[PDB]
């Protein structure tokens, strides 16, 4: 029941190494630059 | 103005890039935030601790999950001697085919990393036998991580926020943590060993499905309630027992054999069961010492107030210290890091010489990594212990409320303390370096018999007191007629003496002149590092060169070029300089541990005995000799499984060298260089259409010291980690 | 903006005012010293934190003190 | 500048003198390809005489890399 | 003495120009103008680099930050014995005058000035940092 | 001559003579008593 | 013997070490003439090597498994078994010289503090005074102790500057 | 008539002074009621190179 599929690394490695960092950097860059009301 | 950081208006109004760097670096200094109150300070810290706890249990869950999913635990348990554990799988699209083949090993489906953390031996010892055992543990700890995270949220809510006085109830917290956190946890761990771990070591499966119908001992609790507690120590595992099987096994659940299991070369499980039962009773008892709502016990303030020597030798004594400790978090954190930092060293010292996990000794790479791992962490924690002691003096120390007590009197004779630490450091350095250089000159001129080799008689005399008969002192446990030898001759000496006199294990290794010199170098490291840290704390509040240093804080750049120059004058800078000496000290310790063990593991201890008395031997026979396989991980002909450590080895040298740039060249040079870059961008067509929102500036004076120290430390760690693992694993693994 | 404070040990030598490269300090009448004048810091918003004033003060310990504080375009000495 | 020139002459004089009195130059001229140039000799104290290596020509001394033997031959 | 009014049409020294001059800051935040009278044409050193010739009579220069204006003022006073004065000019057109704030250079004591940031105590009589803790912001004992 | 002897009394000149003497004594002792390791 | 060590005179490894060093010297010898300058120097070295190994054995040192002398530092073990000359006796030899140097320097420093310009007496040494103090330092342990008992060795706590605390 | 005599030696008691617990020579004592009338000179300079400083009446005591 626990064993993940044999293709899990193919999806999660690019996802956590290329995709989430891109969204995280965009989120952080916008946040720090945001001006107070 | 900018939103980030929300906790400091001074930073948010800064138009330069310093706002970004400083916002990150002051996030967790809650005392410096805008609008902070004492009560809000404690509630934030309480919430932060729940977050740390959740990360720890999630990190542990990830290790359990990946070993079960991608490791070879079930195969390793069958033949732990001749199988390398697997940490996790590799999916790197940058790999070439030779790399994919090189890292395929251990019968795995594809490329994998070999584990060095020893979790296999630990988990196997405590009763884990199958991948499903690890899967259930992983889900359980992921759930525990979630619960702590929820509790962190819960106790921030309006009706669940503890008051300020709740965090300052010292007597009640000590009673619970000693009896419940320590005592009951150790009692519960005894339950696991008696019910699960020990039976699994004797070939009997015990799980949640059948543990209520399995008797840990043939006589169930009759000896316990009748006082005949000796019945639990009868028929222990014999010397022929094969771990994990019922052949040669016994029945006892509590013993004091005192030695090593002959097959696994690790501590007996029945001794570790009786160990944890013993301290649990002591800790539960010790947790009934302090006052609470029931009218009995001590109040810690009364104890401190009493202990004033009648002769006035310690002045006011310990009067006023309860408020000094109970009101300052930096004082409490300094005591916590100092205590935990020392215990981390103790863990490293005792785990390599009294290996508690089955088949841990034969895994040389694991033993090397575990000792180095915890000694470097202990070193960092000790530096932090003194840093927060220095922060206490600046921020929390109140001279009026500590008038004449022990703490105040430490500042009275701080010059005497620092002067004597200075003398000891100079004495050890002069004579330790001098003897090494003398021995080097003798070796260079071809007269090895002219060198100064001092026998460690004092340390060899201690080993005699413990039963090591090699030196012929015939002292205490080394003499068969002493009362000490006789009394323990029926409980643990037969096992202890057998192990200490076995020269193939690391229990009280034989020492000689080579160990004399290295130990005195270690003392130099401890004393000098203490000197730097102690000066940084005692001089934190002021000095002749800066009488009012307290008014500037713990960390400031300098007081300018006046009065001769004041670079690195803050207490923050004393810690910064002390980190270098800490790395140097722990480096000497870990080189000494590693080289003395490599020669033992190869059987040629004579190399260390002969080559360790001069510094060319270390450079030649340890660093240069053992780098041969590391730097051949990849070469113009191909690569092998060590190419990752070869790559990481150079990776460390690069980060280390990059740190020199931030430490040698200082800000003024770089700020003027950045000003031409600002000019160039504005005048460049097609690029001045784009523009920045934060004005570029050079790193600050203080920032570059931290950034330089971070690169220095990281390169330090990664270089030796790659060499330590590669030299040990390739040689034997 | 940095913080600059003048303490009552000032002897009115005027050296701090001459040293300052941003005209942050000035001398004002006083009755607490022989010179009958004291240093003043009316324009600290222009202070950059060089501490040339502290280098120039003869009194021991200093009578003028600079505490580096919040940064800005003026205090960071930027021309861009 | 005269002081700097005077110092160089002492230094140059020492190099020529040590070639005359503490060198194997004459032996080197006969067998240049097998004899190692040497123009410094150490005293036998505290066991430092091991630095007087076997350089050829029945001579013991420190091998020099300053190229003075080649310069002298050319002149 | 009355506050001088800046004359934007004042002639400027004979200077070829350099790359060390004003940047985009002058167009968005502020810049500084220094003016003085010259007895005779003479060569002086620009704080931005290079040499310029001052015309006889009024002269005017524009600089990127205050320290540059007061650096030129020191040169003109010490060597050429002149009496320059400079302003702060904002992009909206407002002009702020300073140095000399009251017409007399700050080194010379003048009646009418009000002491600022003066503590009637010594450095050694400040309170301990613990007594100014949790005051809403990082505060030194000297501030209170 | 008074000034010249004053020059010889300067710190660098004294140290050179003193250490030249001190070194010479140690060198000469080891020339006549080579390889001392134990008082004996 | 002590700590498992054995006398170097009875040590097999110690004897073998001497042969190795002499063999190395002999190998270089046979490439020279009988009485040439290099040969004489090599023979002199061999004589010192033989003398050195005889002296250390005659001194009754202890050799380890490495076959190299080891020194005994505990005063009780040294005096018990006649190893006082390794560390114990040289300990009091050094302290006498170290105290001599330090005491002489302290006497000179006190002497010039009374002069009008002490600083000029430190860069420019008063050689006549220094030689006078150099000879009187031979009795420093006696003079040092008497100062301690009379209470003039240490300054008063009230006459020493210290930082704020 | 106020303060120690000119040329006499006094011991400094200002903890923040470079010459705390040290002896200096009194140069002059102001009689105008200023905050720090006593002027003291020292034979050893402080970190800034100064050898003179002003002290209040209660910050200086006679040698011993
Ligand atoms: C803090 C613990 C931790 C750490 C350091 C790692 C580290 C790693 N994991 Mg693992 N993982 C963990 C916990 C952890 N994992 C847990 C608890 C689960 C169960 C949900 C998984 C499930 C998981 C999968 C399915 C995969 C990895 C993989 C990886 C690798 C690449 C990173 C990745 O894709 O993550 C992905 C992480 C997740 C999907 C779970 C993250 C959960 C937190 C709360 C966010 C890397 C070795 C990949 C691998 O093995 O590549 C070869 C891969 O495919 N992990
Ligand atoms: C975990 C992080 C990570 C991952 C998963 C990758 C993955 C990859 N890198 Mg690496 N790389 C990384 C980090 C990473 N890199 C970092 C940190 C650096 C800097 C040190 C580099 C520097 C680097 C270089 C310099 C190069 C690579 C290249 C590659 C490729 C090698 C395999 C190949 O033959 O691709 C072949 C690739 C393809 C057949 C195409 C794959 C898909 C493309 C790239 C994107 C498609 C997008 C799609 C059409 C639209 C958007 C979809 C999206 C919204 C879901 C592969 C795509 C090589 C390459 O080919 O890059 C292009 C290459 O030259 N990387
Ligand atoms: C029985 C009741 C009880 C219990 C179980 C706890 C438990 C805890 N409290 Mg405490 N607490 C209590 C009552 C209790 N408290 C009461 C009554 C009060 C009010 C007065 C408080 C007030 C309080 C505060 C204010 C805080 C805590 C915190 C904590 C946590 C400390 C961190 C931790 O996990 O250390 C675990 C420590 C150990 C298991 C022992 C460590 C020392 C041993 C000797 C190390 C070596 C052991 C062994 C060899 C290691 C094996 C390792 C393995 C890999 C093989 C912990 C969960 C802190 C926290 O984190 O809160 C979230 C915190 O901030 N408590
Ligand atoms: C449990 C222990 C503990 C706790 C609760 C704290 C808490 C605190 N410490 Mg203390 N400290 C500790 C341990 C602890 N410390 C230790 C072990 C040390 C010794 C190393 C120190 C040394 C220390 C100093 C010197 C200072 C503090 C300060 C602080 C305060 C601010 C922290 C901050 O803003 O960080 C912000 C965090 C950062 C800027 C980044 C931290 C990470 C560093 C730079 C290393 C990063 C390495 C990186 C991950 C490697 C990447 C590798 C690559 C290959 C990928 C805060 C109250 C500061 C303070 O204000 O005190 C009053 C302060 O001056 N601490
Ligand atoms: C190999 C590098 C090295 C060395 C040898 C030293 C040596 C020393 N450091 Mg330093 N240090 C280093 C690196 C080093 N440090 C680094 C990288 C840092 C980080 C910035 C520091 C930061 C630091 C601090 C913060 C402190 C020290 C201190 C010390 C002293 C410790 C006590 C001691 O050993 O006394 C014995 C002395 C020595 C071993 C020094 C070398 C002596 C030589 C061999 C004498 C040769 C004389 C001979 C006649 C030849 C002269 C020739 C010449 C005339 C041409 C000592 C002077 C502490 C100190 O000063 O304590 C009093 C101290 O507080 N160090
Ligand atoms: C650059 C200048 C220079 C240098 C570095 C040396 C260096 C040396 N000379 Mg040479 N020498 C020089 C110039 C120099 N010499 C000149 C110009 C002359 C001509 C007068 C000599 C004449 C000379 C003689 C006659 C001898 C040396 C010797 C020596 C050695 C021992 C010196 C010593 O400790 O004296 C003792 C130290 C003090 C008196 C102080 C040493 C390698 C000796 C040698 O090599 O013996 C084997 C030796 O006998 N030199
Ligand atoms: C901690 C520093 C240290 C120590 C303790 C020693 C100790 C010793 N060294 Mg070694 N050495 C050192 C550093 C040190 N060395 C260094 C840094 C170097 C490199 C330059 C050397 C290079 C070196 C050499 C090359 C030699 C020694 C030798 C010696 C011996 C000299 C005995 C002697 O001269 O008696 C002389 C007797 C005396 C009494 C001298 C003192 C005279 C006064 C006037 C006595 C006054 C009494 C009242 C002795 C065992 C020699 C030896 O044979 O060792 C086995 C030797 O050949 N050393
Ligand atoms: C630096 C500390 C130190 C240490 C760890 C030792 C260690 C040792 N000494 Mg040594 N000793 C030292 C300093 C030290 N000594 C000093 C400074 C002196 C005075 C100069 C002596 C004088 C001395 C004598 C006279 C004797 C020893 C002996 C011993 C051994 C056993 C007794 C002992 O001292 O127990 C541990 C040490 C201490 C607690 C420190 C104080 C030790 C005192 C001074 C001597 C105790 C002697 C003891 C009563 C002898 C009883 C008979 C014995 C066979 C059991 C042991 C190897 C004995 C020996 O040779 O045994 C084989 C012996 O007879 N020592
Ligand atoms: C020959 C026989 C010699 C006997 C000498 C006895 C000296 C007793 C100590 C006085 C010392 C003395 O004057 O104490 C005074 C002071 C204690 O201060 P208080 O204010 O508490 O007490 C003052 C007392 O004088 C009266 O109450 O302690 C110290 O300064 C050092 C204490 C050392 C404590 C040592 C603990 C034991 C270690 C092991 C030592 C070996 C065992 C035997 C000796 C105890
Ligand atoms: C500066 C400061 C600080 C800090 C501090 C520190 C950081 C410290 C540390 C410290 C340390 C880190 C210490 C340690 C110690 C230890 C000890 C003291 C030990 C002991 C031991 C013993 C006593 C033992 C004994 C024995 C033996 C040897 C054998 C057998 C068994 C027995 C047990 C008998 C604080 C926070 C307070 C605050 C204020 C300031
Ligand atoms: S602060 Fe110092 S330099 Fe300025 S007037 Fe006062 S005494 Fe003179
Ligand atoms: S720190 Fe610099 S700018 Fe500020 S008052 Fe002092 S001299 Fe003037």
């Amino acid at each position: 029941p626990f064993v993940p599929p044999s293709w899990a690394p193919s999806v999660f490695v690019p996802l956590t190494g290329l995709v989430l960092p891109a969204i995280a950097m965009a989120t952080l860059f916008v946040y720090i630059e945001k001006e107070a009301p | 103005t900018k939103l980030f950081p929300k906790f400091s208006q001074g930073l948010a109004q800064d138009p330069t890039t310093r706002r970004i760097w400083y916002g990150l670096a002051m996030a967790h200094d809650f005392e410096s935030h805008d609008g902070m109150t004492e009560e809000n300070l404690y509630q934030k810290i309480f919430a932060s601790h729940f977050g740390q706890l959740s990360i720890i249990f999630l990190w542990t869950s990830g290790n359990l999950f990946h070993v079960a999913w991608q490791g070879n635990f079930e195969q390793w348990v069958t033949d732990p001697v001749h199988i390398r554990p697997i940490a996790h799988a590799i999916w790197d699209p940058h790999f070439g085919q030779p790399a994919v083949e090189a890292f395929t090993r251990g019968g795995a489906s594809g490329p994998v990393n070999i584990s060095t953390s020893g979790v296999y031996q630990w988990w196997y010892t405590i009763g884990m036998r199958t991948n499903q055992d690890l899967y259930v543990g992983s889900v359980f700890l992921a759930l525990v991580s979630a619960i702590f995270l929820f509790a962190g949220w819960l106790h921030l809510q309006p009706n669940f926020q503890p008051s300020l006085s709740w965090f300052k109830d010292a007597e009640s917290r000590l009673n619970h943590h000693l009896s419940g956190l320590f005592g009951v946890s150790s009692l519960a761990w005894t339950g696991h060993l008696v019910h699960v771990a020990i039976p699994e070591s004797r070939g009997q499966h015990v799980g949640w499905d059948n543990f209520l119908s399995v008797l840990p001992h043939p006589q169930g609790l009759t000896p316990f309630f009748t006082g005949n507690w000796a019945a639990y120590a009868q028929s222990p595992d014999t010397a022929s027992h094969v771990f994990g099987t019922a052949q040669g096994s016994g029945q006892a659940i509590l013993t004091f054999l005192g030695g090593f299991h002959p097959q696994t070369q690790s501590l007996w499980l029945t001794d570790m069961a009786h160990h944890h039962l013993a301290i649990a009773v002591i800790f539960i008892v010790a947790g009934h010492m302090y006052r609470t709502n029931f009218g009995i016990g001590h109040r810690m303030q009364a104890i401190l107030e009493a202990h004033t020597p009648p002769s006035g030798s310690l002045g006011a004594g310990h009067k006023g210290l309860f408020d000094t400790v109970n009101n300052s978090l930096h004082f409490q954190l300094g005591l916590a890091l100092a205590s935990v930092g020392t215990i981390t060293s103790l863990v490293a010292q005792h785990m390599y010489s009294l290996p508690p996990y089955a088949f841990q000794a034969i895994d040389f790479t694991t033993q090397a990594a575990l000792y180095t791992h915890h000694q470097y962490i202990a070193g960092f924690i000790m530096c932090g212990a003194f840093a927060h002691g220095a922060i206490f003096f600046i921020r929390d120390y109140d001279p009026e409320q500590n008038k004449g007590n022990v703490l105040a009197r430490m500042l009275d004779h701080k010059e005497a303390l620092i002067s004597h630490l200075s003398w000891v450091s100079l004495f050890l350095g002069f004579h330790t370096l001098g003897l090494y250089v003398h021995n080097d000159v003798m070796q260079a001129f071809g007269t090895p018999e002219k060198q100064i080799l001092i026998e460690p008689v004092f340390a060899q005399w201690i080993q005699a007191a413990h039963g090591k008969a090699l030196y012929g002192f015939d002292f205490l446990l080394s003499s068969k007629t002493s009362a000490a030898f006789a009394n323990g001759q029926s409980l643990w000496l037969p096992g202890w003496l057998d192990a200490i006199n076995n020269n193939q294990n690391s229990l009280f290794l034989t020492i000689g002149p080579g160990d004399f010199l290295v130990h005195h170098a270690i003392a130099l490291g401890l004393h000098t590092t203490t000197l730097i840290l102690v000066k940084g704390a005692l001089d934190a509040r002021g000095s002749k060169l800066m009488p009012d240093k307290k008014d500037f804080g713990y960390s400031f750049p300098c007081d300018g070029p006046g009065r001769g120059g004041t670079c690195d004058i803050s207490a923050y800078d004393a810690f910064y300089l002390a980190v270098f000496w800490m790395l140097n000290t722990i480096g000497w310790v870990t080189f000494y541990w590693h080289w003395k063990h490599l020669t033992l593991w190869q059987g040629n201890v004579a190399q260390f005995d002969e080559s360790s008395t001069y510094l060319m031997g270390w450079l030649r026979d340890y660093l240069w000799l053992n780098s041969s396989q590391l730097i051949n991980g990849y070469n113009p002909f191909g690569m092998n499984s060590l190419s990752v450590w070869a790559w990481t080895f150079l990776f460390g040298h690069l980060i280390y060298a990059t740190g020199f740039m931030f430490l040698i060249s200082w800000r003024g040079y770089w700020q003027e260089l950045i000003e031409t870059l600002v000019w160039a961008h504005e005048k460049t067509p097609l690029a001045n259409l784009v523009y920045w929102k934060d004005k570029p500036v050079a790193l600050s004076i203080v920032q570059a010291r931290l950034v330089g120290l971070a690169h220095f430390s990281v390169g330090y760690i990664f270089t030796y980690a790659a060499f330590l693992i590669a030299s040990t694993s390739g040689r034997f693994g | 903006a940095h913080i600059v404070k003048i303490y009552d040990t000032c002897i009115g030598c005027t050296q701090c005012v001459r040293a300052c490269p941003l005209d942050v300090l000035e001398m004002v009448p006083w009755d607490g010293c022989k010179a009958s004048q004291m240093a003043s810091a009316p324009r600290t918003e222009d202070c950059v934190g060089c501490k040339r004033c502290e280098t120039a003060c003869p009194t021991d310990f200093l009578s003028v003190r600079v505490y580096l504080g919040s940064e800005s375009t003026r205090s960071m000495g930027l021309s861009y | 500048h005269f002081g700097q020139l005077g110092i160089i002459f002492i230094w140059l004089s020492g190099m020529y003198f040590h070639g005359a009195r503490f060198s194997n130059y004459e032996a080197w001229l006969s067998d240049p390809t097998h004899i190692k140039p040497s123009a410094q000799v150490v005293w036998p104290i505290v066991g430092q005489e091991i630095l007087n290596g076997d350089v050829g020509g029945g001579f013991q001394g420190i091998q020099i890399t300053s190229g003075f033997f080649q310069l002298w031959r050319a002149s | 003495w009355t506050v001088p009014t800046l004359n934007p049409d004042t002639p400027s020294p004979i200077f070829g120009g350099s790359t060390g001059g004003l940047l985009r800051k002058a167009q968005t935040e502020e810049f500084y103008v220094i003016t003085w009278e010259a007895k005779k044409e003479q060569i002086f050193e620009m704080p931005t680099g290079g040499a310029a010739i001052m015309r006889q009579g009024p002269n005017l220069l524009k600089f990127g930050k205050k320290e540059q204006c007061l650096a030129l003022t020191t040169q003109l006073r010490n060597k050429f014995k002149l009496t320059p004065c400079f302003y702060r000019v904002f992009p909206d057109g407002k002009v702020q005058y300073l140095h000399p704030a009251d017409g007399v250079y700050p080194e010379k004591v003048n009646a009418g000035r009000v002491g600022a940031n003066q503590n009637m105590r010594r450095i050694g009589q400040n309170v301990n940092p613990i007594k100014v803790k949790f005051s809403g912001r990082m505060m030194s004992p000297a501030e209170i | 001559m008074k000034d010249f002897t004053t020059y010889l009394s300067t710190a660098p000149v004294i140290a050179t003579i003193w250490f030249t003497f001190t070194a010479g004594l140690l060198i000469e002792i080891n020339r006549y008593f080579p390889d001392p390791l134990v008082f004996s | 013997d002590i700590a498992g060590l054995t006398p170097c005179s009875e040590s097999k490894a110690y004897a073998k070490l001497e042969k190795k060093e002499l063999k190395t010297l002999e190998k270089r010898l046979k490439q020279y003439e009988a009485d040439s300058a290099p040969a004489v120097a090599l023979k002199a070295t061999m004589e010192r090597t033989k003398a050195r190994f005889a002296n250390y054995a005659k001194a009754g040192l202890l050799c380890g498994n490495d076959g190299l002398p080891h020194l005994i530092a505990d005063p009780g073990l040294a005096l018990k078994y006649g190893h006082a000359g390794e560390v114990f006796i040289p300990t009091f030899g050094f302290l006498y010289v170290a105290g001599y140097i330090g005491y002489v320097g302290r006497q000179y420093l006190i002497a010039v503090k009374g002069e009008a310009k002490p600083t000029d007496k430190e860069i420019i040494i008063d050689v006549p005074l220094a030689t006078k103090l150099a000879w009187q330092g031979a009795g420093w342990p006696l003079a040092a102790v008497q100062e301690l008992q009379r209470g003039t060795l240490l300054e008063k706590e009230e006459n020493i500057t210290v930082s704020p605390r | 008539e106020v303060g120690p005599k000119r040329g006499s030696l006094v011991k400094i008691l200002r903890p923040e002074s470079y010459w705390f617990n040290q002896v200096g020579k009194v140069v002059s004592v102001d009689q105008s009621g200023v905050r720090y009338p006593v002027v003291v000179r020292f034979e050893n300079q402080n970190y800034a190179g100064v050898t003179t400083n002003n002290y209040a009446l209660d910050e200086v005591v006679a040698a011993k």
